[PDB]
Formats: structure tokens, C-alpha cells, sequence
């Protein structure tokens, strides 16, 4: 074919036309051998081929993903015909092969329909009655595996997987494909409405995790219970709302930035922790002169005013209980000194 | 005889000094110096990071011409272990392990080198959070990461991108949902810019990959999973798209403008690669396609300018082969093929800087480097005159 | 990290032994035996402290940050900076 | 030919022809500053003598001809074959 | 043990291992990698001695080229302060006094550095004398003088300049009345050779600047106060003037001939510049100006060959404007001007020997150590064919 | 100077002459007191330029 793409100009004048004809049965079968491949490799199935996992890293939802495939492969049949019309010229059909070859063409086809998935996909979703509406977030009850009692685990009343849903919506209304309007409502409001429940998600998540990643360290949660108490009070605001209103964004923000600042100010507390747990820990084995305890007590003192003027929460309770321990640790140390 | 002090001091980890200079010398080291047309050249595949695991990106470092960077989205063959994983891979000497590693908490889909400073790496994610990564220090952690907010990404990111020069740098980022963004290097926890590109109707568009013309800043050019291509201005005197395309009929892969800067002015042509073996070419100018690329069928992934070569580029297909594609000495036929062995999906390709050799990626992490024909590699004006002329044909 | 440091300062080439030593010599840690590692690495560090004596000596701002000897039976390695003595035990090729 | 070593050497990066150091620590060939190099090379045959001696304490078989000693600014390349001592200085680039 | 067994045990044929050890070690270790515009640059103004005492003459030292000579002329402010100066400015590092001071009882007028002594400065004066500096000296009094006689020099020195081979020295001076003179470097109680400059029978010749061509040291070219250049021959039997010029109507105040070598001769070549803003790129071998720069209401005090472009040249203004001229980029409009504060009529220009970095002297005493942008300072390979299509032109 | 000196043989031309110097002689008025502001440097420097 490209060799006659090259020459293309007494197509007309029927002489150099007997030389397209003489090999115009070599062309079909060639032309049907390669349908055949191609027919072979739609043989494998899309789940089958790595072309679906390709599209899934695609972002491309997999029912959408081999539709379009199916689609692809029909445009490129339709192509070698259209072309082997033109190279070959009008009404190559009437020769038994031509009319051979329009047959196997037209029953591949027929084969690769593509509407009846699409079909079944449509009525799938209108059978699960995909939704979001409801509560803002869900909390439940699961026994987790390693303590005895029931866990009350704070979840966020939204699947992730309807999103999904909407690129298949999002992707099969400009494939040609007419979805109920329901199902367009639906995946239009899921839509619009995911960048606020996947903040949600990433904040309870995250608070969860600085949240169990504190009472891991039972010393620091009494500092930290006031920024604890304002994102429980935050999240008792949130709860009693219902899934769909017109606070839902400011609530988002707020709840998003206050969790933000919690782990950040949790994480700074923590590492200022160990520390100073560690410069108590040296003061313990550290020898006897009131050099070095000075200047331990410098340093911790100094460690202490640093959160003071962090304006944190509930400082001289922690400060008195750290004074007892020192104290105590003194006063072993000063027993074997004076022994 | 010490016996807690030297396990103290290996428990206190202070080895980021130690570890970097180790790291950097041993692989050094690896000399063997006792006294006593296309070819492959060097092909990488991370036993440990890249296990049945497919290439998400590619990029190769400007600034160093030595360092590329590569992604992978979650792994299928264990989700307990990290799941996001980057890989930076050196020129310096061989060596089977790679030079740096990098997790995220989420699949990273693509990433790139920054060209305000030229050691931090920045990469979007499958959740739409732009990570960024410091090579200097020796971390795991992304050192900083940008809220999941309405304003800012949060449908997955595929394309990341420096404009500007070292001094008026700005960090451009696409979102799948259609939000592009601006950052700065010094700052990612606040988009300097954020708005969501809107072709007509208040219809978003699914921005696969973008490009832009090389030596310009601003008047950007995206590609749609719908099937299209927008030329969409970033500023200018009215933000969003301002030019459709008649484009190809399947979802476009990869978008790239011309690159190769010569006694003549090209930088206004684009090529896409479909889903449909079709690398199509054309010019911002003109409505419809140029030429065509039709030897096979079913998803040439992507297609890549050489640098260096004005009428050569790269592209390659899901099924295993990459073809180096010349405009000058032929229209219909490769001027270059090869498949890599084993007949794997071939992902991602990459020209380095001046070109000479192309980067491969693949479904398996098996990534493959490898020159170019003398012959064939290098430009001269008569290219330029007879690719203009090319032009001229149609 | 420690395992994973010595794992691939042995996989890279095979290394008979591998061990981290960041202290001046006297090391506890063993590859293959208490004797040969500790005893040898000692006598590694204080020559080395006589070869950072020695570029000193054309310079006192020169310190070594990189020795190799590889002789007909032996490779050695150390790579010194502050505290970080290197031990590789190798073949000449 | 000792003229075609000394053209081959100075081809070299750095290295201005070939310097030979005896067992004396005297170089036998002179091409840099004179006391400079014969302490240089005083202090490079002390220390290779005591590397012999390191290395013959575990291994008795061997024989030395290489060591890499780099700074940030310069490298020595030291090389005995019995007597004949071959120092270059060699830029790390 | 002695230097003489080693010579004979090198002559012994023993040396079959040693050549093998040498061969292996070298061929090992031959691999080698790796472990991991016009601004203005500097100052100098003295205050105790740069007092008014306008700039005269700038050099930089062939064997140092971190070291520039001053020459502060004019006494007016107090009698009793010294009456010349000559200040010496060291480029490794920034200081706010000069390195060493001289100071000559009479004006110093022209100053440059010795070539054989690099430890030693030559200066002329107003008086005529040839001034010599032995900086070993602690004293600021000139270590040898030459007399007032009528062998040597007895009006105003404007130009001195010591040339020859390291083995080979000759101290060429002369003076406003055209007595030219060699001495020794070594010896300068007496003149070792000398005669009059004369044009054509009883015609004496207001020299007023000269230049030696590179290499050359029997003929050169001088610039007359009577507008009108000259070549000579200094050891021949035609020793004098050996052409006339029509030049320009106004007296030359500078001169200097071509500074490049390398590629196709332009020792022919040579710059005069004017009283009337006239700089005049033009041969030896031609009689005619070949071009003649004309702009500006006011006129040129210096113009300095680039030691390393074979085409750029700098341009003094008394308007306080620096320009260079590079003739391959351009004839008519100066490449690169800059003016600098307060508008002081400049009076010299001086390239530093590498080529890369310019100075100029200024009305007021304060020098300029100004630098230049890289594109515009180093030339190419085509830039000489450049600059002979040029010339070629016209 | 210059950019008239672009031209220099094309005003030969019929219409280049009428193309040229019409249009400009306010320039040309604008390059005469360009000439008043060099003499102004004449004007007042005769001891002290």
C-alpha cells in the first residue's frame, strides 16, 4: 500500500490497472491474513491483556478502558477497508474474494460489538444504586484484631470507588453513549462534591494516625489534651451535620487546617520529649559535680521556657511532675555520693 | 574493650555524611583496574525496587546530564511495603543498583528534576499531592508535601513541570480533573496560581500530559483523555483554552512540542501519541493534523522530540518495540527500530539532554538506555532546509 | 540504618566481609570471626592515622578521605573522614 | 627506552614526566622542587616499609604496587616493583 | 648514594620488570572520574596620595598579572605634598590602600613594569628623566636616575617600554622631542644607544605615543602631537621614521597596534586614537584610514587592542563613557558602552594581560577595575575569518 | 547618519527621493538644535573645560 501511495497518478487510464489486478488476489489474502492477527490478538481478552492494567495506571476505569479498546480496534478494521476500497478501487466486493474478505470483515464486526458491555454496565449501577448521601462521616464498631474490646473506629461516610464511577460517566458521555439522568445526577454531584471527602478522609486519617502515635507516649498527651479537646469539639460540630449543605466547605477547611497545626504541634512536642527525656537520663549516670548538674538543669530549663513560649496547654502540671522526677533521680544520686 | 559504645554510636545515627560519601565511592570502587542504526547500552532493572513493577515517569536531569528519575505507582505484589517508589539512576560508572531510592504513602505517577535548583526532585501522585523530594540529604520521607484541598490537586496529577529560567522559576502542575497550578520551589503548601482550565460551556477538560513551546514561558498546550487537543493560554490576557483541535479520534497518551532550535523558527509544532498507533503531527497554527503515523495498531504509549535532531523524534508502542521516527529521509517507514527482548509493555521513553541516546521505560521496571547511529544522530543545516521543505509538501 | 547498609556493602560485589566501624579501631563487630576482623581493623586504623600524618605533612589543611591498596592477593578499602573507617576484604580482580 | 616512559608518563594528567624513588628515599630522577620531594618521598618510603610489614603480618605472599592516596586536591600514585619506587602526582579530575 | 651509580645502575638492563610495572600501573589508573556586559568589578582610590592628581599611564605585569602601575601626575593642590606618585594595585586580594607607593620629585607622566626585573618599576617623567623603582628597596626614593643631559632625555617622557627576549633586554623611551633611546635595564647612568626621531630633512617629530607590534622589536609605530602616526625602524641602517600619514587633523592621544596572534596576521593592524573623538582602525602597509569612527560632541583619550579578541578594542570618552568596539559584531554604534558616575573625563584604558578584564583611569584619581561580559571578551575560531571578511569588505 | 546612509544609492531612485527627506525635515530641524546643544559646550568653557 504505500508503494502504490507512492504512485498514484493513471489509476484512472485503465493500464496500469491491469497490473493492480494481476496481483489484486495476492493483496486480499494478505490483506485477510493480517485481519486474521488482528482478530487474534482481540481474541485475548481485555482483563487478559496488558493493555487493561496499562489503562488502570491510566486512570482509565477498566469497563470504560475495554470499551474504548474494542472501539479502537473497530476504527482500525474500518480503516483497512476503507483503504483496501481505495487502494484496490470501487467494488472490489463483487470478486468472490472481495465479497469473501467484505464477509469476514462484516462478521468480525458483528463480533465486536461494544454497546450490549456498556448495557450491562448502566444497569449494574442502577441495581447497586450507587449513592453518597447520608452523614457527614460514619463511625462504627469493629473488634480489632490484638485487644479485646469493641473499637469504635471513626470512619467518613463516602466509598472512594464512586468517583470511579463518575470517570466512567465522565468518560463514556463523550464516547457517543447515552446514560440515564439519573446516573448523570449522581456521578456530576459525586464529582463536585469528592475534593471535600477525600480532605475529610486525609484529615481523620492523619489525626488518627498523631492521635495513636501520642497515647504510644502516655507522658506528653496531658500537654497535648487541650489541642486534643478543640479537635474533638471540631469533630462534635462536624458529626451532627447531614452529608449535603453550604457549611461544608468552611467546616472542611477549618477541621483541615486544625488537624494540620495539632500534628504539627505534636510532632515538635514529641521530638522536644525525647530530648529532654534523654538529658534526664544522662543527669541520672552523670557524675558527681555541680558543674555538669548545673548545666544539665541550664539546658532543661531552658527546654522547658522554649515551650512555655510556645503558649501550649497545661504546662505547670508537667513541669511539677518532671521537678518530682528530677528530684527523686537527685536524690539517689545525692545518697550515693554521700555514701 | 568498648561494648556499648560503639552500638550506641551505631544506634545514633549521624551516617548521612558517611552513608552519602560511602554510596557515592563504592559504586567508584566497582572498577575492576588490577594489574594482574540502534544498540543497547545499558540496561537497568532494581532486583528490590522494581520487582514486576511498571515505570510511571522519566525524566533526565539538565543541570547534571548524568541523573534520571523514575516513578511506579502502588505495587500489586504486596501493598504492606511502599507503594510509591522513586528511583534515581546515575552515568557515572556501571553498577546494577540504583544511585538513590524515594517513597511516598501514595503511587507516584509522575515526577521530574527542578530547574530552580538542581538537586530537589518534585512529583505528582495518584492522590493529587505534588511531593518533593531533597537528593542532597539522605531521606525516605518526602521532605514536603501540598495540602489535599479544593484549591489545590486533588484528582491524580500525571504532568509536573519548571517554566522560567533559575531566577524566575515557576513550578506548573496539571491536575486529571483539569486544575493547573502554580508553586514555587522555596514554598509547596500554597499555590501561588489555581484554576481550573475550561474549554466551553463550563465543561472541564481531562488534561493527560501537557507541553509547551521550548524558549517561551506561558501560552501552554494540553491533551485530553476525550480525545483532543487545546492550546490554552496560562496567563495572558485571558486564562484557559483558547484553541481546540480537530485531534485524533482515541484518548491522548502523550503530548509533546518541538524541541531542536535552529537557523529556522519550528517551535510551533506538536506531536500526540494516541491510544491508536497514530503519532500525529501538526502545527499550532493550523486547525487540522499534518501527517500521520499508521504501520500498526492499539497504543503507541508516547512520543519525545530529539533535542538535537529537528525532523527525528522517538516514540514507542505498548507492544514491545520503539521506533526512532525521522521526518527528513522518509515519511511511511521507521528510520530506526528496535524491541526490547522479551516483547514486555514498553511505557515511557525519554530523549536526554543533546540527545545521543534514549531512555525506555517499562511494565516490568526493566529500564533500558541505550545510543543512536552516528549517521543519524547528528543534525546540519540541510536538515533544517529539507524539513522546512517537508513542510512545504503538504 | 545498619543491616541494610552492610547488606549492600556485601551484594554489591560479593564481599567475603563487611563490617561498620564507626569508632578508632578496636571494632566488636565480626563477618566472619572475632580475630581477624577486630585485630586487623585496629592495625588498619592506627596506619592510617599515620597516613593521614603523612598528608599532613606536605599539607596540614590535606586530610585523606579515600584509600584502596589492591595488591596480588588483597583489595582493601577504608574511606576516613571523620570516624568512618572502611574494612573490605576482597579479591585483586 | 627511559625517554619514551618519561614522554608516556607526562602525557599523563598533571604528572610532569617520571620521577623514580630509590630505596634511600633519594629520587633517582629529578623533575619537581628538590627537598620537597626527597622529604615527600622519605616520608612515602616510611610509610610503604610499614604497609610491607601491615601486610606481611597476615598475608607473607604478597607484594605491593599499588595505593591510592587522594585529597581534595591531589593524588599520589605510590608503585614499587622491588627497589624502583614510582611516585605521580595526578589531578583527582 | 651519590648521583653517580644511579646513572650507570639506570644504563643497566635489569629494567624489562620495571617498564612492565609502569605500563600496567599507567594503562590501570588512566581512567579516571569523578568523586560526586560591562560591570563594574573593582576600585582603587587612594586619598593621601590621589589628591586631584588625574591618572596619566596604566599596565599590568607580564610575570604577575595580579599587578597594575599608576602614575599620578599633576601637583596643584599643595606644593609642598609630593609631586609624582606612582601607586601599584594587586588583584588577588581587595584592600582600600595600594599595595606599595613610589614617589618621584618631579610629575610622574608614564609608568610600566620591567620585564626582566619582575621586582622592579620604570617609570617616566614630566622633567625627562627615566625613573626606576627597585621594589626590594624599603624607600620610596627612586633607586637609579638617568641625568638631564643632553645624551638622554631632557623633555617630558610620555612613553617608555622595556622589550626583548629574557636574555636579550632593551629599555626603549621616548620623549615629546623624538629622542629615542634604549638603555639596559641594569645600567642606566648612560645611554646605551639613542638618535632623533626626524621625518624628512630638518622636520622633528612631536611624539606623543607609540606601540611596539608583538614580536616584532625593529620597527614600530608612533604617534605624533602633529596628528600625523609614523612607523620607525629602531636598528637598521633606515633607523628613523620610515612613513609618513595624513591621519587625522587633531593630535593623536593614543595608539597601540594589533595584540593577537593565533590564526591569519593582523600585526599590520593598528589603532590611533585622535584629539576629535577619531579612532582609526587601519594598517601599516595601506596609506589611506581604513575606517574612521566618528559620534559624540566631545573626544577619545585611549584605545587598547583586546590582548585576546582579534577584532575588540576599547574607547576612552572625556564624557566618562567606556565603550568597546568589537568590528565583527559591528561598525558604526560602540557593542558595549557604559558611563560611568560623575562624568570625569577618563583618561586611559588598559586590558589586563589575560584579556578578560579591563581598567580604566579617570579625571579625579579614582581607577575603575571594570569587567566584561564572557560572550563579548573571548573570540572564536571563525571570529578571525570574521574579522578578515571585514577587513575584506573594505 | 547611519540610517540614512542605509540608503545612500537608493534615493537615486525616482520615488525613494520623494520618499526621503519630505517626511523628515522636522527631523532635521530636530539634528539643527542636536548641533545648538553641541555648541553649547563652546559656549561657556573657554579657561575651565
Amino acid at each position: 500500500f504505500r508503494i502504490f501511495s507512492r504512485f498514484n497518478a493513471l489509476f484512472v487510464r485503465p493500464h496500469i490497472r491491469g497490473a493492480i489486478r494481476e496481483y489484486q488476489t495476492q493483496l486480499i489474502q494478505r490483506v485477510k491474513d493480517d485481519i486474521e492477527s488482528l482478530h487474534d490478538k482481540f481474541k485475548v481478552q481485555y482483563p487478559q491483556s496488558q493493555a487493561c492494567k496499562m489503562s488502570h495506571v491510566r486512570d482509565l476505569p477498566p469497563v470504560s478502558g475495554s470499551i474504548i479498546w474494542a472501539k479502537q480496534i473497530d476504527r482500525q478494521l474500518t480503516a483497512y477497508m476503507k483503504r483496501v476500497e481505495d487502494v484496490l478501487g470501487k467494488g472490489w466486493e463483487n470478486h468472490v474474494e472481495g465479497q469473501k474478505l467484505k464477509q469476514d470483515g462484516d462478521s468480525f464486526r458483528m463480533k465486536l460489538n461494544t454497546q450490549e458491555i456498556f448495557d450491562d454496565w448502566a444497569r449494574k449501577v442502577q441495581q447497586r444504586n450507587l449513592g453518597v448521601s447520608g452523614r457527614i462521616f460514619t463511625i462504627e464498631s469493629t473488634r480489632v484484631r490484638g485487644r479485646t474490646g469493641n473499637v469504635l473506629k471513626l470512619k467518613v461516610n463516602f466509598l472512594p470507588e464512586i468517583i470511579t464511577l463518575s470517570k466512567e460517566v465522565r468518560n463514556l458521555k463523550w464516547l457517543g453513549f447515552r446514560v440515564p439522568l439519573a446516573i448523570v445526577n449522581k456521578a456530576h454531584q459525586a464529582n463536585q462534591l469528592y475534593p471535600f471527602a477525600i480532605s475529610l478522609i486525609e484529615s481523620v486519617r492523619t489525626y488518627e494516625r498523631t492521635c495513636e502515635k501520642v497515647e504510644e507516649r502516655n507522658t506528653i498527651s496531658l500537654l497535648v489534651a487541650g489541642l486534643k479537646k478543640e479537635v474533638q469539639a471540631l469533630i462534635a460540630e462536624g458529626i451532627a451535620l447531614v452529608w449535603e449543605s453550604y457549611k461544608l466547605d468552611p467546616y472542611v477547611q477549618r477541621l483541615a487546617e486544625t488537624v494540620f497545626n495539632f500534628q504539627e504541634k505534636v510532632d515538635d512536642l514529641l521530638i522536644i520529649e525525647e530530648k529532654i527525656d534523654l538529658e534526664v537520663r544522662s543527669l541520672e549516670t552523670c557524675m558527681y559535680d555541680h558543674k555538669t548538674f548545673s548545666e544539665i538543669l541550664n539546658r532543661v530549663q531552658k527546654a522547658v521556657d522554649d515551650l512555655n513560649l510556645h503558649s501550649y496547654s497545661n504546662l505547670p502540671i508537667w513541669v511539677n511532675k518532671l521537678d518530682m522526677e528530677i528530684e527523686r533521680i537527685l536524690g539517689v544520686r545525692l545518697q550515693a555520693g554521700l555514701r | 574493650l568498648t561494648e556499648e559504645e560503639k552500638q550506641q554510636i551505631l544506634h545514633s545515627e549521624e551516617f548521612l555524611s558517611f552513608f552519602d560519601h560511602s554510596t557515592r565511592i563504592v559504586e567508584r570502587a566497582l572498577s575492576e583496574q588490577i594489574n594482574i542504526k540502534l544498540s543497547l547500552n545499558r540496561q537497568f532493572f532494581d532486583e528490590r525496587w522494581s520487582k514486576h513493577r511498571v515505570v510511571s515517569c522519566l525524566d533526565w536531569s539538565s543541570q547534571y546530564p548524568e541523573l534520571l528519575v523514575a516513578s511506579y505507582n502502588n505495587n500489586e505484589d504486596a501493598p504492606h511495603e511502599p507503594d510509591g517508589v522513586a528511583l534515581v539512576w546515575n552515568m557515572k560508572y556501571k553498577k546494577t543498583t540504583p544511585e538513590y531510592v524515594f517513597h511516598c504513602q501514595s503511587a507516584v505517577m509522575s515526577a521530574t528534576f527542578a530547574k530552580f535548583h538542581p538537586n530537589l526532585v518534585v512529583g505528582g501522585t495518584y492522590s493529587g499531592q505534588i511531593v518533593l523530594w531533597d537528593n542532597r540529604s539522605n531521606k525516605r520521607t518526602p521532605v514536603q508535601r501540598t495540602p489535599l484541598s479544593a484549591a489545590a490537586h486533588t484528582h491524580p496529577v500525571y504532568c509536573v513541570n519548571v517554566v522560567g529560567t533559575q531566577n524566575a522559576h515557576n513550578l506548573i502542575s496539571i491536575s486529571t480533573d483539569g486544575k493547573i497550578c502554580s508553586w514555587s520551589l522555596d514554598m509547596l503548601s500554597h499555590p501561588q496560581d489555581s484554576m481550573e482550565l475550561v474549554h466551553k460551556q463550563s465543561k472541564a477538560v481531562a488534561v493527560t500530559s501537557m507541553s509547551f513551546p521550548v524558549g517561551d514561558v506561558n501560552n501552554f498546550v494540553v491533551g485530553s483523555e476525550e480525545g483532543s487537543v487545546y492550546t490554552a493560554c496560562r496567563h495572558g490576557s485571558k486564562a484557559g483554552i483558547s484553541e481546540m483541535f480537530e485531534g485524533h479520534q482515541g484518548p491522548i497518551t502523550g503530548i509533546h512540542c518541538h524541541a531542536a532550535v535552529g537557523a529556522v523558527d519550528f517551535s510551533h509544532l506538536f506531536v500526540t501519541s494516541s491510544f491508536d498507533w497514530t503519532v500525529k503531527l501538526w502545527t499550532t497554527k493550523n486547525n487540522k493534523p499534518l501527517y500521520s503515523f499508521e504501520d500498526n495498531a492499539d497504543y503507541v504509549y508516547d512520543v519525545m522530540w530529539s533535542p538535537t535532531h529537528p525532523a527525528l523524534f522517538a516514540c514507542v508502542d505498548g507492544m514491545g518495540r520503539l521506533d526512532l521516527w525521522n521526518l527528513n529521509n522518509d515519511t511511511e517507514v521507521p528510520t530506526a527500530s528496535i524491541s526490547v527482548e522479551g516483547n514486555p509493555a514498553l511505557n515511557r521513553v525519554r530523549w536526554t539532554h543533546s540527545g545521543r541516546e534514549i531512555a525506555v521505560g517499562d511494565s516490568e521496571g526493566q529500564i533500558v538506555i541505550y545510543d543512536v547511529g552516528e549517521q543519524i544522530a547528528v543534525p546540519r543545516n540541510d536538515e533544517w532546509a529539507r524539513f522546512g521543505r517537508t513542510l512545504a509538501e503538504i | 540504618e545498619v543491616e541494610e547498609t552492610l547488606k549492600r556493602l556485601q551484594s554489591q560485589k560479593g564481599v567475603q566481609g563487611i563490617i561498620v566501624v564507626n569508632t578508632e579501631g578496636i571494632p566488636i563487630k565480626s563477618t566472619m570471626d572475632n580475630p581477624t576482623t577486630t585485630q586487623y581493623a585496629s592495625l588498619m586504623h592506627s596506619f592510617i592515622l599515620k597516613a593521614r600524618s603523612t598528608v599532613r605533612d606536605i599539607d596540614p589543611q590535606n586530610d585523606l578521605t579515600f584509600l584502596r591498596i589492591r595488591s596480588k592477593k588483597n583489595e582493601i578499602m577504608v574511606a576516613p573522614d571523620k570516624d568512618y573507617f572502611l574494612i573490605v576484604i576482597q579479591n585483586p580482580t
